């Protein structure tokens, strides 16, 4: 049984990477591999065995341990090495350990887009929440009608970090019935991070 | 009492043997141990090292015996894909009849297969060893198959492995 | 040196999916060939190998009864079926190949297919219906895309412009409904003095339907 730590790790560019794997219920063989994975990929192999690099890997990365205990370290962090890694015994894998780069706090632009009129004529009506390049990832999205918070209708997805500035950006979509949004005249979006909630909203007749 | 085994072309009663040993490979992926009959080639098979002149599958005919006890060998326990050669002590008779039919003694086999689970048992450290018939293959491999006189035979193993021992 | 898969696959609950793996610059037979698969947002899970000169397996406990590895060697492709279909069973479907090792321990794969999407699922394939996110202003910069609602399986590909437009365009990973369908939205930020000179349109092409649908995003 492998176990890896710690689930998720937030470093910038350029500083030392950590990764731990434990296997369990074994007597102790260097018997271990460590792979890549970013997202749409296969994974990548980087370590066979417990030390030694795959063809081609670059420097940065090395493996190391004896008996239990294995550790995979990028000793400085390119751009391109934050993504998912996972450690291999045998057919065992660990659950994988996230890397993704930390930076500095940036607030979301939010925009909120009533249901167009094409969507409503089918009876259903969708209300999207763009939070757009913001940081860190934890952001509390909140849907009022009417300034009546809403539950149970909604969902939403974020985006992976971005190339350029490494934010994320977050969607939501309040799905309501066309009787029901039109019974209803405020529709607003609240966002809540750090000490600051921003609220964009809009009037359903203008 | 015999386990009687569907054959196919009926092994004529000459090319009756003494079963030396075997080839299992261990289940991948509830405290239990799980060994089929090896569903490798060639190559692997003869890598045992325990073998004969006749050639065969899942089970060596005619091959060599070791000493006191059953004895085990495995390049890796660890690794699924690596398969567990089994040397018997003491050969088991599989008798064909000529119609179609291979018979293997009901009680020395379950004494046997009592024998491996034990080995088992002290290399694995586990308290259950349960033996299933073979997961696929080619027909020269899922069956226990072999040579005699030029001849190849297949003969149904699944009677063979489907056991538990505590 | 690479291993292809076959297309997308699409099952109801109790069904079942055979998926196949062609091999080529090397020699197919020297190596097993393992199957590895991937829930959505999971990690990996090991099912099995196969020699492939006796064609003999080995299934990993979980799916024994389930899951069949076959082989021809002729066109050097491996292939993996599982019965019984679940929900669960939705993932990414992996052949990987070991390489040759010096103690002989085969479990270094560095050799991966791009993987066969499997969606288990009682939905039945539907194009998807696409609604402007119309544009209408924080200070200098619009925001603007479009809502790709009601499609099944995955995926769907949005570009904007036929791909002349790219800087600050978002495509989110779709969500589930409840109603067993998917939904996305697709935006970018644009200057707003654009807004009445420039054409927006999103490019929104759904392969599992043959379903392309091209939506001129106006100002509202
Ligand atoms: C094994 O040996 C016996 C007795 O020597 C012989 O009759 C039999 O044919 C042999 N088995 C095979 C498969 O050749
Ligand atoms: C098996 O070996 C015994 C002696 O241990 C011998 O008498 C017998 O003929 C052999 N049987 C076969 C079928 O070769």
């Amino acid at each position: 049984v492998l176990t890896q730590s710690p689930g998720t790790l937030s470093l910038s560019p350029g500083e030392r990477a950590t990764l731990s794997c434990r296997a369990s219920q074994t007597v102790g063989s260097s018997y271990l591999a460590w792979y890549q994975q970013k997202p749409g990929q296969a994974p990548r192999l980087l370590i066979y065995g417990a030390s030694s690099r795959a063809t081609g890997i670059p420097d940065r990365f090395s493996g190391s341990g004896s008996g239990t205990d294995f550790t995979l370290t990028i000793s400085r962090l390119e751009p391109e090495d934050f993504a998912v890694y996972y450690c291999q015994q045998y057919e065992a894998f660990g659950q994988g350990t996230k890397v993704e780069i930390k930076r500095t706090v940036a607030a979301p632009s939010v925009f909120i887009f009533p249901p167009s009129d094409e969507q409503l004529k089918s009876g259903t009506a969708s209300v999207v929440c763009l939070l757009n390049n913001f940081y860190p990832r934890e952001a509390k999205v909140q849907w009022k009608v009417d300034n009546a918070l809403q539950s149970g209708n909604s969902q939403e997805s974020v985006t992976e970090q971005d190339s350029k500035d490494s934010t994320y950006s977050l969607s939501s979509t309040l799905t309501l019935s066309k009787a029901d949004y039109e019974k209803h005249k405020v529709y607003a979006c609240e966002v809540t991070q750090g000490t600051t909630s921003v609220t964009k909203s809009f009037n359903r007749g203008e | 009492d015999t386990i009687t085994l569907p054959c196919r072309p009926a092994p004529p009663p000459h090319c009756s043997s003494n079963i030396t040993g075997l080839i299992l490979t261990r289940q991948g992926g509830a405290n239990t141990v799980i060994f089929r009959p090896s569903g490798g080639d060639w190559r692997d098979i003869a890598r045992c090292q325990i073998a004969g002149t006749v050639v065969s599958t899942q089970l060596f005919l005619n091959g060599s015996l070791a000493e006191e006890e059953v004895v085990i060998r495995s390049e890796d326990w660890r690794d699924n894909a690596k398969s567990i050669c089994v040397q018997l002590a003491t050969s088991v008779e599989i008798a064909c009849t000529g119609a179609g039919h291979c018979a293997i003694s009901r009680a020395k086999w379950a004494n046997t297969l009592k024998q491996i689970a034990s080995k088992l048992r002290e290399q694995y450290g586990a308290k259950t060893i349960i033996f299933k018939p073979s997961s696929g293959g080619d027909p020269e491999f899922v069956n226990h198959s072999f040579n005699c006189g030029g001849e190849f035979f297949y003969c149904a193993s699944t009677q063979l492995f489907a056991s538990t021992w505590f | 040196v690479q291993l292809v898969q076959s297309g997308a696959e699409v099952k109801q609950p109790g069904a079942s999916v055979k998926v196949s793996c062609k091999a080529s610059g090397y020699t197919f037979s020297d190596h097993f060939m393992h199957w590895v698969r991937q829930a959505p947002g999971q990690g990996l899970e090991w099912m099995g190998w196969i020699n492939p000169k006796s064609g003999g397996p080995n299934y990993a406990q979980k799916f024994q009864g389930r899951v069949t590895m076959t082989r021809d060697r002729s066109i050097s492709t491996a292939y993996m079926e599982l019965r019984g279909l679940r929900s669960d069973d939705t993932a990414i479907y992996y052949c990987a190949r070991p390489m040759h090792d010096y103690d002989d321990h085969d479990w270094y794969f560095d050799l991966w297919g791009r993987g066969t999407l499997v969606t288990v699922s009682s939905a039945s394939t539907k194009g998807p219906s696409v609604f402007p996110l119309a544009p209408s202003t924080s200070g200098g910069t619009a925001a603007l895309g479009c809502l790709v609602k009601d499609y099944f399986p995955e995926p769907v590909t949005v570009s904007w412009n036929s791909g002349a437009l790219t800087s600050g365009v978002h495509t989110f990973p779709a969500v589930l409904q409840s109603s067993g369908l998917y939904s996305l939205s697709s935006v970018v930020t644009v200057p707003s003095s654009s807004l009445g000179t420039q054409t927006y349109i999103c490019n929104v092409n759904h392969k599992p339907s043959n379903t392309k649908v091209d939506k001129r995003v106006e100002p509202k």
